[PDB]
């Protein structure tokens, strides 16, 4: 449904995958020898679009963005 | 699926038409002690002594359930994806680790090398279908 | 002559949005198009 | 002490008595059983109703639906609608009225040809409905609407028209 | 341009031939959806719906032209001769269905199998259909012609 993208600006904060409700994100290793970490995106399906995690990320332009695209059950937050 | 229901008379905000035709979700969990938590979708509950198991209609009911567990400290929570067939997957944690703590075994995945700033213009990719983002 | 609009006036009131609109429905709620 | 005081935590009390209960035995789904929805009295007339009672054709169904609500429109066209003051003025009640019953079964031959999902079970009727999961029966029901919706009218219309003869 | 006219199907073995008036857009659709090839219908609601449309095309000719149509009772002469004329066409089905008919065919407009009219059991209900709404259809045509005046005369 929607495209979560993450840039190479992050630092490990793991801020992004705490305010998800959906788990959308996932911290993982990096193969950077001295990067301890960063984040990842691997079920895109069940992103609510809800920008918490936007708000989260402190860089000075943030490392992750949430572009909106198709919707569907999961994406609009239909219960029924 | 096993474990207890709290205990609660019922609801009017709960399951749906969805939960029969399309991808019920479930939360299971264990307790040290019975206390009253508040549902996700109105009211209170009775969690019992131990494997407790509560049928939930959306993913985000369920994790916003984990959050107040938590204030419990009752961090072993699971969810799972009930389709009608009765098909029961492991959704929320894939492995055994949460998803703040890293692990060797996941892969980086969507990750644009690039800067945020660098990335092309829309006029460069049109009639294309191709996103800029990509 | 003034016969016509007594004939033009409801069936574009109603026999055009009935057909339109029933038409629309089953287009839309089609399963492949 | 008063001994209402003393009784309100006993069971015996017939406040602590519940009338409403979790739908089924499962509390997590949605509805809840009420005295209006779950009780004997509410389920037996809602599913010996026409659209529920069992044993039926889909064609006895929609004819003793359409039967009452042809006999039903009559009344607001002819006595609130226009030319309720004149000789002509139960007539127009039954052109009309019948107007209705065609859009009525228009949109449910229409509502029948797209592919209706289903027909839902509840706590006042727990088994599934009837055959109205189908393009064929849904279509069966309308044809039936409209006859028995254009005889109700008619009916409503000769009592009406003849009932100071009646009298 | 280039040609209109094709063979039925790929086979050119075939006798028919796919042409405007056979295959075209607008008149497929009309044919496969007209009831005697709807889909989605059961044997009982197809000869009602073509009954209905009968009844009320056979009271015209019985009524404007038959005998006694300048008298008073020319209207009624209409339905009673209708309804003699779709008892008869009823009856036609019965035998037609209770004499083991053979198959229902499939041309170019109508490429998949008709309808279940392969047997007897969908021709009788056909005909049970065709008398109520026969009827029916002839005594709407008689209410509305008598009654015309007064319609108008609101
Ligand atoms: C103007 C009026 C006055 C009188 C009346 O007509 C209209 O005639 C009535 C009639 O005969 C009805 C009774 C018939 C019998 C019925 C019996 C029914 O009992 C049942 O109970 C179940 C137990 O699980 C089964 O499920 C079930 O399947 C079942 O049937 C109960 O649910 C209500 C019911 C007792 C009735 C309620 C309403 C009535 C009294 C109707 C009614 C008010
Ligand atoms: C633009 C087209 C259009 C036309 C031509 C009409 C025409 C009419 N409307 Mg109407 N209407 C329209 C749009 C239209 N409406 C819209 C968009 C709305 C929504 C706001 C309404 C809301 C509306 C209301 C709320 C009412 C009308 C009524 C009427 C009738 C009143 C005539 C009169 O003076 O008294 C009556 C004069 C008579 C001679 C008696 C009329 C008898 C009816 C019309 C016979 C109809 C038979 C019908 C064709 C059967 C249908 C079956 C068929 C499809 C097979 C008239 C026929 C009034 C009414 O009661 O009509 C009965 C009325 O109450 N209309
Ligand atoms: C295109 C602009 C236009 C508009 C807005 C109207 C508007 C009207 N016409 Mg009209 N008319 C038009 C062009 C138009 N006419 C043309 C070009 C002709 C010659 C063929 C006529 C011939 C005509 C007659 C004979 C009568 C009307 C009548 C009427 C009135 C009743 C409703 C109606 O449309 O009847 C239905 C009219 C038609 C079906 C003819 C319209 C044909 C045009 C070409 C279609 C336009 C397509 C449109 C842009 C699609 C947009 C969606 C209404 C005031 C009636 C009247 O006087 O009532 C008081 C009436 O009896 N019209
Ligand atoms: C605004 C809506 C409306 C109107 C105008 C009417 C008008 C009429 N209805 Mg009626 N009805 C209605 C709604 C309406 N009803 C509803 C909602 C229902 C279902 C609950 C019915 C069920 C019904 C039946 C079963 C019968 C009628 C009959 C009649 C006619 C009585 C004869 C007459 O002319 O006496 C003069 C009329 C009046 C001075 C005014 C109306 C008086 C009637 C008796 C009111 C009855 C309806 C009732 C009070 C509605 C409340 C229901 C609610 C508690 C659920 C009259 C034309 C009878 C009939 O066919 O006539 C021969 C008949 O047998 N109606
Ligand atoms: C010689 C043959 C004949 C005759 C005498 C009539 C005579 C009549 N037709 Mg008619 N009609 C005919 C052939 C004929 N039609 C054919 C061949 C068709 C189909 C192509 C129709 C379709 C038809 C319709 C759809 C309607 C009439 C109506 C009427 C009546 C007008 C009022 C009148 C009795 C109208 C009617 O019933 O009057 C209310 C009407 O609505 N006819
Ligand atoms: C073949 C030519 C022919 C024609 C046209 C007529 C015409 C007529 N005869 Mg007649 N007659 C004929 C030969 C003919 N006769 C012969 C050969 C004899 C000697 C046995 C008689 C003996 C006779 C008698 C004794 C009487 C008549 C009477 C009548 C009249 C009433 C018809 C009636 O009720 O039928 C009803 C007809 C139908 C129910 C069927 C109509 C079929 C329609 C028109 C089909 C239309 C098809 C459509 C256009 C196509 C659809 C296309 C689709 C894609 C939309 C009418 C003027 C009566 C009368 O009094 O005359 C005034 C009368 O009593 N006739
Ligand atoms: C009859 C008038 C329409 C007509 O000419 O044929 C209709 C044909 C349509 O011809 C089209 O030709 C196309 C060629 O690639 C394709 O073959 C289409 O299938 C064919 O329909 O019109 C013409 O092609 C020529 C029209 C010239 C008309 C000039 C009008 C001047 C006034
Ligand atoms: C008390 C009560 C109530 C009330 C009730 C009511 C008010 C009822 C209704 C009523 C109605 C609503 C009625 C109606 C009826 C009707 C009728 C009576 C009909 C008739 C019909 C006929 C008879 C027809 C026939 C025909 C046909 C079909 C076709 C052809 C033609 C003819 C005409 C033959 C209720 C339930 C709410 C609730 C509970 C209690
Ligand atoms: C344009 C065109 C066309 C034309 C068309 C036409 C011409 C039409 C026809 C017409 C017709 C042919 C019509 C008919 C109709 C009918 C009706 C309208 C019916 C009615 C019915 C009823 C309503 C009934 C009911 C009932 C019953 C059933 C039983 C009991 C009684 C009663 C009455 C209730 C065509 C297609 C050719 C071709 C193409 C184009
Ligand atoms: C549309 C169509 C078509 C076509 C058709 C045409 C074009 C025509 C037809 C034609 C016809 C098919 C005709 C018929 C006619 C008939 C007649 C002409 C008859 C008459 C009769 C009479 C006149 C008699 C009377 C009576 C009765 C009924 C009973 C009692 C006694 C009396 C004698 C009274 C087809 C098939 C392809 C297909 C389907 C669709
Ligand atoms: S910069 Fe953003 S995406 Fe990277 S670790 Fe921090 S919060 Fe997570
Ligand atoms: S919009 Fe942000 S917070 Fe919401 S699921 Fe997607 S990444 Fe997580």
């Amino acid at each position: 449904s929607h495209t979560v993208k993450i840039y190479d600006t992050c630092i490990g904060c793991t801020q992004c995958v705490r305010a998800c409700p959906t788990d959308v994100l996932e911290m993982v290793p990096w193969d950077g020898c001295k990067a301890a970490q960063v984040a990842s995106s691997p079920r895109t399906e069940d992103c609510v679009g809800c920008k918490r995690c936007e708000t989260a990320c402190p860089t000075d332009f943030l490392s992750i963005r949430v572009y909106l695209g198709a919707e569907t059950t999961r994406s609009m937050g239909l219960a029924y | 699926l096993s474990g207890k229901t709290p205990l609660f008379a019922g609801s009017t905000g709960g399951l749906l038409t969805k939960a029969v035709e399309e991808e019920k979700y479930a939360i299971t969990w264990t307790s040290p002690k019975a206390q009253v938590f508040e549902l996700p979708t109105g009211g209170a509950a009775t969690m019992h002594e131990g494997e407790n198991l509560l049928y939930i209609a959306r993913k985000e009911y369920g994790i916003a359930l984990g959050g107040q567990l938590r204030k419990f400290k009752i961090t072993n929570y699971k969810i799972y994806r009930i389709l009608p067939s009765g098909e029961t997957t492991f959704i929320h944690p894939a492995d055994g680790v949460f998803p703040e703590k890293v692990n060797a075994g996941r892969e980086k995945v969507r990750f644009n090398a690039r800067s945020i700033g660098e990335n092309p213009n829309p006029s460069q990719v049109k009639f294309s279908g191709k996103a800029t983002y990509d | 002559a003034s016969f016509l609009s007594s004939i033009f006036v409801p069936v574009i009131g109603w026999v055009v949005p009935i057909a339109t609109f029933s038409f629309l429905f089953l287009y839309i709620e089609r399963e492949d198009v | 002490a008063q001994a209402v005081d003393a009784s309100k935590n006993l069971p015996s009390d017939p406040r602590n008595r519940e009338v409403v209960f979790p739908a089924g035995r499962d509390p997590q789904w949605g509805n809840l059983e009420t005295p209006v929805n779950a009780s004997p009295l509410v389920k037996w007339f809602i599913n010996n109703l026409p659209a529920y009672r069992p044993g039926l054709t889909p064609f006895r169904r929609g004819l003793e639906v359409g039967m009452a609500h042809g006999y039903f429109l009559f009344g607001p066209f002819a006595k609130l609608g226009p030319l309720r003051d004149a000789a002509n003025a139960n007539l127009a009640g039954l052109l009309g009225a019948i107007g209705l019953v065609v859009l009525f079964t228009l949109a449910l031959s229409l509502y029948a040809n797209s592919n209706p999902p289903t027909a839902l079970a509840s706590v006042t009727v727990p088994n599934p409905p009837d055959a109205f999961q189908s393009k064929e029966g849904w279509n069966n029901f309308a044809s039936a609407f409209l006859i028995g919706g254009i005889g109700g009218a008619v009916v409503a219309y000769f009592l009406t028209s003849n009932l100071a003869l009646i009298q």
